[PDB]
RNA sequence: AACGAGGAAUUCCUAGUAAGCGCAAGUCAUCAGCUUGCGUUGAUUACGUCCCUGCCCUUCACAC
């Protein structure tokens, strides 16, 4: 059984690159990381971390801070662009956190063969805490899945800032091996330490 | 094992703390299963919280 | 809803045209033999169609997928599609 | 709102003190109005968990 | 039949700051410190040198007691620990003044001198070496937190404590994760000053202990622990 | 490790100004601030008596 | 010290191991897996790195009682590894098993 | 006369004039190809009409975009505006309206900025 | 003090 | 000599907002030791609560 929908070659006046052609056939991240086989392995994370809708660059100039809710919408790999930027000498440049997190992706998929959005979503998935503290002493307390996401991307981008701050290694090379080490779950990693960390003290004040 | 439950329900009027909200959660491994829960990021219904102690029943924290 | 029109050929397929332009949108090829009949549902989204090899071809029109396929003992010779009630009567050559 | 906060073992603390409350025919009499609106509010809100429990003095205490 | 190393040159061991978080270490956080500076000349406030003046700023002269913490530090940065690099020390100042000190620093022996010191720290904000090529003496931003290593053990000293072999605990202690002891140099006062950060107290002796003998205590302890020697 | 010495002036006042090596960079400096204050003065003075 | 660039692009530096303090004169990729890296110093121990984890060596081959400056990995036999030290022996280590002694 | 259309497409003060002919697929943006856009980083965000749709349609038309006003990223969103809008406008005009409502259900589904301006009005609070 | 519902869990 | 991003306390801030960048004009008061406009890039976090702190208000059906 077979369905025709085109009946002649495309050939266009104006030359495009095979490669744009490829991408005609499917929507990947910077024409190179598909999100067909990205799932989120947490169930709560679910209708948080939003990867099903496939994007071409991480720019979007979308409206999230209108509702209360609308962040949860926004690609989880916007979100990561948006916290990237800060510390003020920073603040409105996106086109080079699009960039930085263009080359932590190749660094990621060269480091490791997985697929990097994949990494980044496990990353996320692992280092949202789950159980926080309020101040009363301190009591244990639940924690929104919002602000797991929130709380997860914060520490990531801040460990993978920090640790290349008066260092040889640059801003990509070491959010690549953040990302990296969250989601193997390794101790290596700064966020996933300070989740342990907020984790037992909560319980301890439980 | 850490559980999974469900909010069906976010009281108001509780009295507590301020950024922390009261909510009534069931197991979604047993629905019928209902537990009263104090969270504190941004919570609204249908979304699920993962519980490391399925005992402890919430009180007012001022 | 008056847009599309479709033929079936002595050789089995079945194009489809768009009745405001004439261009030739979509071309089903299951049937070998020639198509006696063919009909879409109201909804348009499920499509039927008959032939003189025998079988019963169901395609999912908006999708274009083989939804299923059934075998008769005779050819068909030809189709009456009901839309309200979605049912179809073939004339078999037995 | 007091009754929603209520978790639902004290919801069976409350069917049970209802019960007791129906053999003191004086207190029914006086307070019959306020007592159906508390019980019916009760069981509406929390049905489904009521209905899932297995509880044989449960149902005898409901009937 | 494992091979030398290239090199047996002694290294001096790297100087442990506030930037490097990951390297194990025991910190030593001598809280509530009582150093105030007050103009008569700007003199750091004593228990005894200045006792009318203090009645004037209507503090009670019983914590006025800087020496406490003079001694304590003597204790620390000559103890071998300090010397083998595996300890950072930081002074949370009763007014709330968090203070990091050096490991490299050496403090001068006599409290006199040691006076004239803090009150050239407070107002100046940091202390510069003679050869002016690191600052010993620094003031930061609370809160302890931050500062500390990110995956670390925190602990007080309480005499109401169980007693616990502090060789003993270190051991059964985790390698990646650091330690931090709240000292409280306070001559007399409830052992709650740093409740709010800490997770658990414990004891060193059943006997009451003082500020400098329990700390030179714990780091002993910590050196056989490690094999500093 | 290494061990340096702290560097400190002893009977400090952070009022008092910082000590200089150079005394005629401290003198002019001195100067420059008492010229400073002595315009500033004279000016609100002569703005003031003007309105 | 064993660094790991981008080939084409010499500015940037993906990954910098120390293996020993001692030479490392063999630093060879293996030929079936990718992620693995093998190492061979003057310690006398080829230790076979992993570019996710930098900081242990996922293998650590010993035995040889002189410098080596040989390594080769067999195709078609991922877990074999062969080594060839200045003693005249050539050494083969089986990576699935425990290692650390030639078979 | 060759049947053509024109539209709009504006980003803060960034304003594209698509005109969409018939003709043999040739897109130009200020008389140079659509590949040469820039920045580069953001250049597929200018394609991405052209993949959403697929290039088969546009082997029918010749598409030319002038730009002017506003900085690179509002030059973008005001190119990939105008040529989605272009390319709606003239399968309204010169070809069945059954096409004009796939190419409005795939742009609206995608991104509705494609067709819609997205224009932050203040709103005082 | 206690608010309603809570004072009547006492109760 | 001074300094390597600035202690304690304290202030402000919710979307084209915070922050960065530059270009113009000097409009009878004010401003050039500067002031006012204009465009460009553009986020994080909340958008809930009366728990604390202040201010404020109250004591024509049916159903309650």
């Amino acid at each position: 059984f077979e369905v025709v929908e085109e009946f002649t070659p495309v050939v266009l006046a104006t030359p495009i690159p095979e490669e744009v052609q490829q991408a005609q056939t499917e929507i990947k991240l910077f024409n190179k990381w598909s999100f067909e086989e990205v799932e989120v392995k947490d169930a709560s994370l679910v209708d948080y971390v939003q990867v099903r809708q496939p994007i071409f660059v991480a720019h979007t100039a979308g409206r999230y801070a209108n509702k209360r809710f609308r962040k949860a919408q926004c690609p989880i790999i916007e979100r990561l662009t948006n916290s990237l930027m800060m510390n003020g000498r920073n603040n409105g440049k996106k086109l080079k956190a699009v960039r930085i997190i263009k080359h932590t992706l190749d660094i990621i998929n060269v480091l490791t063969d997985q697929n990097p959005i994949q990494v980044v979503v496990d990353a996320i998935t692992n280092t949202g805490p789950r159980e926080d503290t309020t101040r009363v002493r301190r009591q244990a307390v639940d924690v929104s899945p919002l602000r797991r996401v929130n709380q997860a991307i914060a520490l990531l981008t801040i460990g993978a800032r920090e640790a290349a701050f008066r260092n040889i290694k640059t801003i990509a090379e070491t959010l690549a091996e953040e990302l990296i080490n969250a989601a193997k779950g390794s101790s290596t990693s700064y966020a996933i330490k300070k989740k342990d960390e907020l984790e037992r003290v909560a319980k301890s004040n439980r | 094992p850490v559980t999974l439950a469900k909010v069906i329900k976010v009281l108001g009027r509780t009295g507590s703390r301020g950024g922390v909200t009261q909510v009534r959660v069931e197991f979604l491994e047993d629905t019928s299963r209902t537990i009263v829960r104090n969270v504190k990021g941004p919570v609204r219904e249908n979304d699920i919280l993962v519980l490391m102690e399925s005992e402890r029943e919430a009180r007012r924290l001022r | 809803c008056g847009n599309f029109g479709f033929i079936g050929s002595s050789n089995g397929s079945i194009t489809i045209y768009n009745m405001q332009s004439g261009i030739l949108r979509k071309k089903y090829k299951l049937h070998k033999r020639a198509v006696t009949g063919i009909s879409l549902d109201g909804m348009n989204r499920k499509m039927v169609s008959c032939g003189l090899d025998g079988i019963v071809g169901f395609y999912d029109f908006n999708k274009s997928t083989l939804l299923g396929k059934l075998k008769l003992d005779a050819p068909i010779t030809a189709m009456v599609y009901h839309r309200s009630s979605d049912l179809f009567a073939l004339a078999l050559d037995d | 709102d007091a009754l929603m906060v209520m978790p639902f073992s004290y919801v069976l603390k409350f069917l049970k003190f209802i019960d007791t409350v129906m053999q003191n025919k004086t207190l029914l009499h006086s307070h019959l109005p306020l007592i159906c609106k508390n019980l019916f509010f009760i069981i509406k809100f929390n049905h489904k968990e009521l209905v899932s429990q297995k509880n044989e003095e449960l149902k005898l205490q409901i009937n | 039949q494992k091979a030398l190393p290239a090199s047996l040159v002694p290294q001096a061991p790297p100087v442990l700051t506030s930037k490097d978080k990951i390297t194990k270490r025991m910190i030593v956080v001598l809280a509530m410190a009582s150093l105030e500076t007050h103009k008569i000349k700007y003199v750091l406030l004593n228990c005894d040198d200045h006792q009318g003046l203090l009645k004037k700023m209507g503090r009670d002269i019983s914590e006025a007691r800087p020496d406490i913490t003079h001694q304590c530090l003597l204790t620390l940065l000559d103890s071998p620990i300090n010397k083998a690099g595996k300890l950072q020390v930081y002074i949370q100042t009763s007014r709330g003044i968090l203070i990091e000190v050096n490991p490299t620093v050496r403090i001068p022996r006599t409290f006199k001198r040691f006076s004239g010191l803090m009150v050239q720290l407070l107002h100046k904000l940091s202390i510069r070496s003679v050869n002016s090529e690191e600052k010993l003496l620094k003031v930061i931003k609370n809160p302890i937190t931050d500062h500390l290593p990110t995956k670390c053990r925190k602990v007080t000293l309480s005499f109401d404590a169980p007693v616990i072999r502090v060789q003993d605990y270190i051991e059964k202690l985790d390698d990646d994760e650091s330690i931090c002891v709240f000292v409280g140099a306070m001559a007399r006062g409830k052992d709650n000053f740093a409740d709010e950060y800490v997770d658990e107290k414990v004891g060193l002796s059943n006997y009451p202990l003082s500020a400098s003998v329990a700390c030179s205590k714990f780091c002993h302890g910590a050196e056989d622990a490690w094999n500093i020697l | 490790i290494p061990t340096h010495a702290p560097k400190y002036e002893e009977n400090f006042n952070p009022d008092k100004k910082s000590y200089d090596p150079d005394r005629t960079r401290s003198e002019i400096n001195k100067m420059k601030a008492q010229l400073k204050k002595e315009r500033k003065f004279t000016m609100k003075e002569i703005r003031k008596d003007a309105k | 010290l064993v660094s790991v660039y981008d080939s084409y692009n010499p500015r940037t530096i993906l990954l910098s191991i120390n293996a020993s303090t001692h030479p490392t004169h063999v630093t060879k990729f293996h030929t079936q897996d990718n992620k693995i890296l093998a190492t061979a110093s003057d310690d006398r121990v080829t230790r076979l790195w992993d570019i996710s984890n930098a900081y242990e060596p996922q293998l650590e081959l010993t035995g040889a009682t002189d410098y080596v400056r040989t390594l080769s990995f067999i195709p078609a036999a991922p877990h074999l590894v062969a080594t060839g030290s200045y003693d005249g022996l050539i050494r083969l280590y089986d990576t699935r098993s425990s290692g650390s002694t030639p078979i | 006369a060759v049947p053509s259309v024109q539209t709009f497409g504006k980003k803060k003060s960034a304003t594209a004039v698509a005109h969409v002919k018939a003709g043999k697929g040739l897109i130009k943006v200020n008389g140079s190809p659509i590949t040469l856009v820039e920045p580069e980083i953001l250049r597929f965000k200018v394609y991405e009409p052209l993949l959403l749709v697929g290039l088969d349609k546009f082997s029918n038309i010749d598409i030319r975009v002038r730009v002017t006003g506003g900085g690179h990223v509002s030059q973008v969103y005001a190119i990939r505006q105008a040529i989605a809008k272009g390319l709606v406008a003239y399968h309204q005009k010169y070809v069945d309206e059954q096409s004009k409502n796939e190419l409005k259900k795939a742009f609206t589904s995608y991104d509705r900025t494609l067709l819609i301006a997205d224009s932050r009005r203040p709103e005082p609070k | 003090s206690l608010k309603a519902g809570e004072r009547l869990m006492e109760a």
